[PDB]
Order: structure tokens, then C-alpha cells, then sequence
């Protein structure tokens, strides 16, 4: 039963050390990608405001046009 | 309790059983519509096998079961099992008596007027019912969104229905019903799966395959660009470990199948995709009344919650439809319980008097009551 | 009731002294400064007495009714909140204040700022602190328990000062709700010490899974501005009156008598009838209040009292009284009705008060005691107003508001990631789980307000 | 010796567990993660269109104004 007992701790304490490498890594990248997703976020945010007033300018020449 | 007496909120479909107590915002009990008996004859003595084995207590031993599904999109196979999966509901999971709460159920657009009657029968002469009504899928999640000006495209499992429910229902036809949901994508797999050397056999284990697909299938923005991405082992395959222990490495089987929602062609049905029974509908109204709909889209169900599902109808839509104004598709980021939040409102309505049917309205005018005063 | 009672008990004359001192206590609590009147109170209270084995008093408890729960952030200008709240914040130190974490500035907050006044000439705002507070210590609260309360408003405060910006989320028109002034929203979350960002999570984007177990929180659904201000207030009300109801009842736990019990007698107190040229929304649910109140003595001194005249053996004929007056009450109760229909229009997310006007006029504008500017001709009904008659007069009613002063609910999904928390403030917001007022918790508003009020009727067709 | 390593077999599945939860959690959070960025990145792109379109009917507003 000791030989089983030591088996199973071998194999145990193995998994254990690449269940936490894994956590590690899984953390890392999800560092990496939630930083680029914030970023993304916020520069969308920007050219949308962009968009708004493209769209107005675009618009009101179109007004100022049908003026002349 | 000390506020009013008799209320109760429930919703079925061909999915889970949603249903809960008097006056609630979200459902309390939700449980899989299975029901099956035993093909390993059930140690025949370790009980009288008998009860199918609905329910929770079925969805957890799946192997003993031979799921057999008794309403398939709009017909029911066989109602005589129908009987003991409402013996489970209001007296299992709801703890009360239906001989004294009324009942609120939804109604599959356009059902047989040959079932309506025979539901009826079921509940009024049986289990005794001085109130209920059965209202009609769709428009229900209408109220509950918040919008009074949106056309609705609510499925899941059951059945695909295009209700553009804005100003008016019951009127010109402008619905489509197609039956291709669901249990549709879960027949489909095992099919497909057989050249990789996997097949869910029986009906017991394809269940399984839906639990499995709303994890992590999803849908291809571009077949063609994604077709050379394929060589580029990364963004498919993905290592999901089965429970019981056979890995399934899951990546261009994951925006096959869905492609068949777009493409009906792939399953020998001429229906048109989603985004053009939309037009069919849309092009019965009025000219001047589609420049507000296509500003709201109201996309509801458990269907429209894998990836990439709202913005290719945003890509297939503006082609074939007027580019002028702007377009935005609303879907609720949890719009398949669209329907209960609806159903709550609807519960808690006092005008939903001069909709139900009570005991004596019944015997007054017949089995026809129904179709007598409803629509 | 003394005298005739009894004496004896130094510990007697001595009770008969503290709460004829509680006149000045109870003219801060229950009152508040109105537009015309000023000493206006506005909440239903009903104080119990209890009583000893020889006939004289021991203790007693409170209960509330629905609270007009908007008083603290929105009213009309001119008018203020309640004066505790202002006697506070020019009585207490710029030093205590920084604990606090307030700011010597009132325009800078939000509440303060919506109402536009704050420095009154009449009223002596550092003259009331000190009095305030040898009010508190003449009954039984201590400086260091004080302390100990204001933390918990304090902290309702810093959940308070926040009316989130335009959330450039969505693409066309439509946004969500998203955080600009983040040192308001960290305040909040300051006082509980959580993950400023994962707060937000649960509570401005809904959550739900449920089924077979009971509920798994974390996918969630960003919801539009109209659900977004609705829980904010739903929010920052509910916590206070779980506050009041738990302030004036833990404060009995001191002054309760323990070495003797008894029975119990009631004792009733309300708001005022006030008219002005103009009205709105809330001139409706006080006029509500009244017509039970008026129902009342129909049930009592016009129906309990008849039926004392065959109780007593006196030969009596039935004489012709006045209608049970059921118009105004069969018509808000059993299905089709105000209320009912109110509910109708109000579930109608979308629909707005103007539209709910409409809803009324067609249900009736035929049963007596309605009339609008449309069937009864009286240019002084405006065009986005209505007529109700009560007693011996009329009322025309504004549409401003109703909605987010209605409803008000308040789910468990934005409590529970509250109460989970470990500190006798935060978990305190919310006491021991259901203070005798639970049965069943999520209920759309409508149903709540009947509870308030049907709790009342409920204990009056018992009693002498 | 037996005593002594089921003693540390026990603690060892322990650690075992609590280490697969936290990764089970983090890859999870990774993944959705991932999600949410590339349908921003989709949304970024497409609204990217959107902006230089924006820009050019406004320009080409501008020269059709200059003409008349
Ligand atoms: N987040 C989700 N992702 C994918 N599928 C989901 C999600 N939530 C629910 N579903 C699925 O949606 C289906 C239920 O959708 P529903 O619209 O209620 O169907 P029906 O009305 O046909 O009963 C079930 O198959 C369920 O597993
Ligand atoms: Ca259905």
C-alpha cells in the first residue's frame, strides 16, 4: 500500500506544480490580452466621437449647400 | 401570503420548463421538457420503472433513458405522456395546487386548432382550472424590453418566428414559422462527427452535444477567409476534456454547423436564410414605415447568444435592405429569458382579465370557447 | 390615562417626563419644512404603547408605511429634505468631516446641488447640532454609539453622491452607463473596501442564471438608462428605509422595559392637507392616504358604531346613510381598476406618464368621480392634465414624474453581492435577514404598495 | 511510513484541487476575455470603414459646395 501511496504523491505532486504553472500562464495571458481589449475599448470610444462630427460636418455642408 | 391569493408565472419550451411563484422577475425552477423510459428495464424490481424519469432526477442518469421528445417544433408526438410532466411541475418543483393558482403558458405561433382544444381538456376537466390564458410567444418579451416601436424575431429550440410586432398583431400575415432549431443542430452533429472518428449514437447522449455546443461553438464571420486560417492551428482546435474522458479537439467543427442557420441549403430545405424571410415581412407593410425598424431589431432567444450572431446581420441586412439611415439591432445580452420577463408583466395585469378563460366561460360556449373569444 | 392609573413608582413620574420631552424630539424626526407649510411632517406612522400588570406604560415600537423615498435626492425648489441631514453638515468639524470623507463644498456634490439652496436665514443650522445631539443623549445614545451610526450614513453618502455620465458604449443614439467621476464611485466602494470595478459588475449589468441549484452570478446584461437611474434610486432608497425602521426600533432596544410586560394600544399620526395652485404626483398618493383615512371613520364611526346600537339591544331601523362610497374603492382593487390599470401602463416600460393618461380616460371617463379637459369642457384642465374629484371639490394632477417615483423596486440580485460581505456596516445596511416583513422578497412594485397599505386595513377590522 | 505519507497524499489532493479550481477559473477568464476582444477588434474595424467614409462624403460635400 506504501508503494501505491508514493505513486499516487508522485503523480499528485507533478499535477499539482502544472496545475498552478497552468494558473500562471492562463493569468499571464489573460493579462496581456485584457490590456490590449482596454486599450481597443477606449480607441473605438475615440473614433466614434470622430464619426459624430464627420457625419455633422458632412452634413451641414450638404445644408449649406442646398442654401446656395 | 397576507397580499393576494392565486398567481403563478410559467413558460415551456423545447428547451427548459421556466416557471416560478406568484409575482416573480426571474424564474425559480427551469428544468429540461425530457421524458423517457428505461431500454436497460430498470433492475425491473429496484423499483416498478414506470416514471419515464422526468426531470432533474432524468437529466442526471441519462444512459437508463431512452430520451424520447414528445413536442418536436410545434407537434406533439404523443400527449399521453404530456400527462405526467405537468404531475411534475406544479406539484414537484412549484409546491401548489393547480386547482387553485391560475396558469399563464405560451403559445406556438399558428398551432393546430385540434390541440388548443385538447390542452383545454387537460387542464379545465382534469386539473381543474378557473383561470388561464395562453399567450403568443413573441409579443410577450415586446413589453418587457421596453420597446413599443421594434420588430421581434424570438426562437430557440422550438421554432423560428419573425413577428414584426411594433403598432400591431393579428393582422396582415408577415410571420414566417420554420422548423430548424435547436433539436436541429443537435440531430445534425453526430452526422458530421462520424468522419472524425466520434458518433453520439443514441438520443440519450445527444443531448449531450447541445451542453457541449453552448461553451464553445461559434459562428464564422467569412467561410472564405477562415478556410486558409485552418492551416494555422490556433484559433481552432481546443482541447475539451469529455467528463467521462475522450478529448475532442473542437475547431473547424465548431463554425461548420452553424453555417447551415445562414444556409438551409445544407439540410434539402428551400426555406431562405433569417435575413431573408426578414425582407418577405417587411416588404407587406407599408413604404413608409421601415425606416424605424430597421433602427431597433429585437433578436431574442437562446439562439442568438453564441458568437457572432448580431453583427453578421448587420453585414447581410444593409445589402439587400435601403442604406440611408442608421441601423442597430437590440439584443439583449441574456434575451432568452426575454420571454419570462414578459410573462411577468402580463401576470401582474388586471386588463389580462378580458383575455383568460374562466370556469363557467367554458361550458357556456363550448370546447370552442377558446377560438370563440381569443385569436 | 395617568392619574386615573395609578402612582407610587418613582420610576413612574419620571417615564411621564421624558415623553412629554419627546415633543421636541419627534419635531425633528417626523417633520420637515413643505413650500407653504413648515412644520409639515410627511410619513404614516402608527406608534403600538405597551402597557404593564397595573396600567401604565412600558415601551412601545414603530411602523412605517411606503416612505416618499425620492425626498433625499429629488423635490420641488424651494423646498428641502429632511433636517437632520443639514444640521449635520455646518455642526460638525472640517476635521470630522474629512473622516467622513465631505468635502467643504456643496455645489461639488449632486443631491445638494439639485436643489439649489442651502444657507437659510431663518433657521439656525450650528444653534440645532448641539441640540440634536443632547436629544440623542437624553434618551440613550452615547457619543462613541454616535460615532457608530454615522459611519453607516456616511457610507450611504459616499453610495449616494453618484449620477453616472453618458457611457459612449453603444454606436447610434442609445448608451449604457459607465463610470467618469470615479472618485465618487471609489467612495462607495471605500466605505465597503471591495474591488471598485467588480462592484459595478453586479450591480449596473443584471445578472441571472438560476435553475435545478439556485442562481450562479457573473454574466450579466448591460441595461439601458431608464433601468440604469431606476436601480440607482432603487438602490440609494431602500437602504434608508431599512435604516429608519432599524434606527427607531434598536433605539426602543434601550429604551424597552424588560422587567415587566402587558398589553398594547395604537396610536396614529400622518401627514396634512395641503393645496397648491399647481400639482403633480406625489398631491396624488397623499390624496390616496386621506381616502382611507376618510374610509376609515365610514368603517368605524358610520358602520362599527352602527352595529352597536343592535349590540347593546335598542330597538333600531335601519335609517338611509350616505353610499359606502365603492366607487373609488371597487374601481382601484378587484381587476379593471386605477391602480390595476395604474400597474398596466406602468409594467409598459416604454409607456410614458402621458401615455398612462390615456389609459385611464377609455377604461372610464363614464364611472363617476373622473373628468379631463376632453369630455368635461373647463379650459382650466390643461392639455397634459386630468381631473379627480374626492370629497366636496376638485384636483387637477401633473404627469411630472410618476414613473421612477413609482415602481421604485428593488431586486436581490444587487443586494446579494452586498450582504456578502464581512463588516458590521456593510452586511449591516442589511439587518438579521427579514425583520418580520419578508414572505416572499421580489415582487414588481405595484403589489409592494398594496402591502403598506393593506397591512393597515388588515389590523383595523379587528380592533376596538 | 504508511501513516505518514496518506497524511501528506491527503493534504496533497488538497492543494491539488484548490490549484485546478484556480486555474479552471483564470482560463475561463482568459476566455472570455478573448472574446469580448475580438469583437471589439470586429467592431473596430468595421466602424473604421465607417470614420474614412465619414471623411470623404465630407470632403466631396466640401468640393461640390466649392462648385456651385
Ligand atoms: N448563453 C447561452 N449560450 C448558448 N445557448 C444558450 C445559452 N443560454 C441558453 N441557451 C440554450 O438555449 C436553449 C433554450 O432557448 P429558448 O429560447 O428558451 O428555447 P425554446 O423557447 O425553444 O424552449 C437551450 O438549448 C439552452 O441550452
Ligand atoms: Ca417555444
Amino acid at each position: 500500500e506504501l508503494d501505491r501511496a508514493q505513486e499516487r504523491l508522485a503523480t499528485a505532486l507533478q499535477k499539482l506544480e502544472e496545475a498552478e504553472k497552468a494558473a500562471d500562464e492562463s493569468e499571464r495571458g489573460m493579462k496581456v490580452i485584457e490590456s490590449r481589449a482596454q486599450k481597443d475599448e477606449e480607441k473605438m470610444e475615440i473614433q466614434e466621437i470622430q464619426l459624430k462630427e464627420a457625419k455633422h460636418i458632412a452634413e451641414d455642408a450638404d445644408r449649406k449647400y442646398e442654401e446656395v | 401570503d397576507e397580499d393576494e391569493t392565486t398567481a403563478l408565472v410559467c413558460d415551456n419550451g423545447s428547451g427548459l420548463v421556466k416557471a416560478g411563484f406568484a409575482g416573480d422577475d426571474a424564474p425559480r425552477a427551469v428544468f429540461p421538457s425530457i421524458v423517457g423510459r428505461p431500454r436497460h428495464q430498470g433492475v425491473m424490481v429496484g423499483m416498478g420503472q414506470k416514471d419515464s424519469y422526468v426531470g432533474d432526477e432524468a437529466q442526471s442518469k441519462r444512459g437508463i433513458l431512452t430520451l424520447k421528445y414528445p413536442i418536436e417544433h410545434g407537434i406533439i408526438t404523443n400527449w399521453d405522456d404530456m400527462e405526467k410532466i405537468w404531475h411534475h411541475t406544479f406539484y414537484n418543483e412549484l409546491r401548489v395546487a393547480p386547482e387553485e393558482h391560475p396558469t399563464l403558458l405560451t403559445e406556438a405561433p399558428l398551432n393546430p386548432k385540434a390541440n388548443r382544444e385538447k390542452m383545454t381538456q387537460i387542464m379545465f376537466e382534469t386539473f381543474n382550472v378557473p383561470a388561464m390564458y395562453v399567450a403568443i410567444q413573441a409579443v410577450l418579451s415586446l413589453y418587457a424590453s421596453g420597446r413599443t416601436t421594434g420588430i421581434v424575431l424570438d426562437s430557440g429550440d422550438g421554432v423560428t418566428h419573425n413577428v414584426p410586432i411594433y403598432e400591431g398583431y393579428a393582422l396582415p400575415h408577415a410571420i414566417m414559422r420554420l422548423d430548424l432549431a435547436g433539436r436541429d443542430l443537435t440531430d445534425y452533429l453526430m452526422k458530421i462527427l462520424t468522419e472524425r472518428g466520434y458518433s453520439f449514437v443514441t438520443t440519450a447522449e445527444r443531448e449531450i452535444v447541445r451542453d457541449i455546443k453552448e461553451k464553445l461553438c461559434y459562428v464564422a464571420l467569412d467561410f472564405e477567409n477562415e478556410m486558409a486560417t485552418a492551416a494555422s492551428s490556433s484559433s481552432l482546435e481546443k482541447s475539451y476534456e469529455l467528463p467521462d474522458g475522450q478529448v475532442i479537439t473542437i475547431g473547424n467543427e465548431r463554425f461548420r454547423c452553424p453555417e447551415t442557420l445562414f444556409q438551409p441549403s445544407f439540410i434539402g430545405m428551400e426555406s431562405a436564410g433569417i435575413h431573408e424571410t426578414t425582407y418577405n415581412s417587411i416588404m407587406k407593410c407599408d413604404i413608409d414605415i421601415r425606416k424605424d425598424l430597421y433602427a431597433n431589431n429585437v433578436m431574442s432567444g437562446g439562439t442568438t447568444m453564441y458568437p457572432g450572431i448580431a453583427d453578421r446581420m448587420q453585414k447581410e441586412i444593409t445589402a439587400l435592405a435601403p442604406s440611408t439611415m442608421k441601423i442597430k439591432i437590440i439584443a439583449p445580452p441574456e434575451r432568452k429569458y426575454s420571454v419570462w420577463i414578459g410573462g411577468s408583466i402580463l401576470a401582474s395585469l388586471s386588463t389580462f382579465q378580458q383575455m383568460w378563460i374562466t370556469k363557467q366561460e367554458y361550458d357556456e360556449a363550448g370546447p370552442s370557447i377558446v377560438h370563440r373569444k381569443c385569436f | 390615562l395617568t392619574f386615573v392609573s395609578s402612582n407610587q413608582s418613582p420610576n413612574g413620574e419620571r417615564i411621564s417626563k421624558m415623553l412629554l420631552d419627546s415633543n421636541p424630539l419627534l419635531e425633528a424626526f417626523g417633520n420637515a419644512k413643505t413650500l407653504r407649510n413648515d412644520n409639515s411632517s410627511r410619513f404614516g406612522k402608527y406608534m403600538e404603547m405597551q402597557f404593564n400588570a397595573v396600567g401604565s406604560p412600558i415601551g412601545g415600537k414603530i411602523t412605517n408605511y411606503l416612505l416618499e423615498k425620492s425626498r433625499v435626492v429629488g423635490r420641488t425648489q424651494g423646498e428641502r429634505s429632511f433636517h437632520i441631514f443639514y444640521q449635520m453638515l455646518k455642526g460638525l468639524s472640517q476635521s470630522k468631516l474629512d473622516e467622513l470623507g465631505l468635502t467643504p463644498n456643496a455645489p461639488a456634490y449632486e443631491y445638494l446641488k439639485k436643489s439649489g439652496c442651502f444657507d437659510v436665514s431663518t433657521i439656525d443650522d450650528s444653534g440645532e447640532f448641539k441640540i440634536i445631539v443632547k436629544a440623542m443623549e437624553t434618551l440613550g445614545l452615547k457619543e462613541s454609539d454616535q460615532n457608530s451610526i454615522w459611519r453607516i450614513l456616511a457610507a450611504i453618502l459616499h453610495i449616494g453622491n453618484i449620477t453616472f455620465a453618458e457611457a459612449a458604449e453603444q454606436r447610434t443614439g442609445t448608451t449604457t452607463v459607465k463610470v467618469s467621476d470615479t472618485k465618487s464611485l471609489a467612495a462607495a466602494a471605500s466605505c465597503l473596501k471591495t474591488d471598485q470595478q467588480s462592484l459595478s459588475i453586479a450591480l449596473c449589468y443584471r445578472s441571472i442564471s438560476t435553475g435545478v441549484g439556485k442562481r450562479c452570478e457573473v454574466i450579466s446584461v448591460p441595461m439601458d438608462c431608464n433601468q440604469a437611474a431606476y436601480s440607482r434610486d432603487a438602490l440609494a432608497k431602500a437602504l434608508y428605509e431599512r435604516l429608519f425602521n432599524w434606527l427607531v426600533s434598536k433605539i426602543n432596544t434601550i429604551i424597552n422595559c424588560t422587567t415587566e410586560k402587558g398589553p398594547v394600544i395604537g396610536i396614529l399620526d400622518i401627514y396634512g392637507f395641503e393645496v397648491f395652485q399647481n400639482n403633480s404626483f406625489e398631491q396624488l398618493n397623499i390624496n390616496f392616504c386621506n381616502e382611507k383615512l376618510q374610509q376609515l371613520f365610514i368603517e368605524l364611526t358610520l358602520k362599527s358604531e352602527q352595529e352597536e346600537y343592535v349590540r347593546e339591544g335598542i330597538e333600531w331601523k335601519n335609517i338611509e346613510y350616505f353610499n359606502n362610497k365603492p366607487i373609488c374603492e371597487l374601481i382601484e382593487k378587484k381587476p379593471i381598476g386605477l391602480i390595476s390599470l395604474l400597474d398596466e401602463a406602468c409594467l409598459i416600460a416604454k409607456s410614458t406618464d402621458q401615455t398612462f393618461l390615456d389609459s385611464i380616460c377609455k377604461q372610464f371617463e363614464k364611472n363617476p368621480h373622473l373628468q379631463s379637459y376632453v369630455v368635461s369642457k373647463d379650459r382650466s384642465i390643461g392639455d397634459t392634465c386630468f381631473r379627480l374629484k374626492h370629497y366636496a371639490g376638485d384636483v387637477t394632477y401633473d404627469v411630472r414624474g410618476f414613473l421612477d417615483k413609482n415602481k421604485d423596486t428593488l431586486f436581490g440580485d444587487l443586494i446579494s453581492s452586498m450582504q456578502s460581505s464581512s463588516d458590521p456596516l456593510v452586511q449591516g445596511l442589511f439587518p438579521p435577514t427579514r425583520p418580520e416583513d419578508s414572505k416572499k422578497r421580489p415582487e414588481t412594485a405595484g403589489s409592494q404598495f398594496r402591502n403598506a397599505m393593506n397591512a393597515l386595513i388588515t389590523t383595523l377590522l379587528a380592533c376596538s
